[PDB]
């Protein structure tokens, strides 16, 4: 099982504008580290995958109530 | 000989008269360098998913929305996209965006484009105006999000010799607005990738209307950099994929 080489990964590079409401978001996942440039990605119902500064406190709470329920 | 005649003041016809109100349209062209790894790939236009929130409020997919009173205080859908082809899965979410009518693509050498943009007005297909009010509003809140991925589907091509309806807008460069949101992208099967958004007037440029974004994404080299987008990619190798 020898991991492969240097693969580059999927790092957030820009992020959305306007907020998602709780409605549209199922489920998360967050970025990597292999990129000194992290946030958190949200998933949703009629999208796939959106990056999301977590600098944005709306953003982090977000997070928290899906850490919970 | 349709001598129906589709009236005038139709939005479909044709330009509307009222100095107040403009045709609001987008433009996403996009240049996607494959690696010098993944295998041929020319079969473009394989095929188009078109999806959309629930919207307004017909029947909540089991809580989809408000899960309450839904008048028209707050509820923006988001239409996403899933244009398979050239060995590449290209998938975006417009959010409060104008509506995209015209879908192509095409195949040169190691790379595909695609490109993702609404219809002028006097094409055969409807393309609503509004005023500088919301307009200036939704140039703000417009939002296209991005997520690519390696695709396989070897299935053939689904185009049609319809020659592809253009916004009739310009890639040129003009006032700096972020819209692109998200951009995740798999080196797994991308090694470069070229993005360029534009909103405006189909009808004619207004400066205040019109805006710009985009970057340049090389061997996971990104950089933020306002340009004549307009040779970005040949829009005459463009093709409908239905």
């Amino acid at each position: 099982a020898p991991m492969g080489s240097d693969p580059p990964t999927a790092c957030c590079f820009s992020y959305t504008a306007r907020k998602l409401p709780r409605n549209f978001v199922v489920d998360y996942y967050e970025t990597s580290s292999l990129c000194s440039q992290p946030a958190v990605v949200f998933q949703t119902a009629a999208s796939a995958q959106v990056c999301a500064d977590p600098s944005e406190s709306w953003v982090q709470e977000y997070v928290y109530d899906l850490e919970l329920n | 000989m349709p001598a129906s005649l589709q009236q005038s003041s139709s939005s479909s016809s044709s330009c509307t008269e009222e100095e107040n109100k403009h045709h609001m349209g987008i433009d996403v062209i996009i240049k996607v360098t494959k690696q010098d790894q993944t295998p041929t790939n020319d079969k473009i236009c394989q095929s188009v998913t078109e999806i959309t929130e629930s919207e307004s409020d017909p029947d909540p997919e089991v809580e989809s929305e408000d899960d309450s009173t839904s008048v028209e205080d707050v509820d923006p859908p988001t239409t996403y996209y899933s244009i398979i082809g050239g060995g590449l899965r290209m998938n975006f979410g417009f959010t409060k965006c104008p509506q995209i009518k015209s879908i192509s693509e095409s195949a040169d050498g190691n790379t595909v484009n695609a490109r993702l943009s609404s219809v002028s007005p006097g094409q055969g297909k409807d393309s609503p105006a509004i005023t500088h009010e919301e307009a200036l509003a939704m140039i703000k809140d417009c939002e296209v999000s991005i997520d690519i991925r390696c695709s396989e589907e070897e299935k053939d091509s689904d185009i049609k010799t319809h020659p592809v309806l253009g916004s009739n807008i310009s890639h040129k460069k003009v006032s700096y607005e972020d819209i692109i949101g998200s951009t995740i992208v798999d080196t797994k099967c991308v090694k470069n990738l070229e993005f360029s958004v534009r909103i405006g007037d189909m009808c004619k440029e207004s400066s205040e209307l019109e805006v710009k974004d985009g970057f340049k994404y090389v061997d996971g080299s990104a950089s933020k950099g306002a340009t004549d987008d307009t040779s970005l990619i040949d829009s005459t190798k463009l093709k409908a994929c239905v």
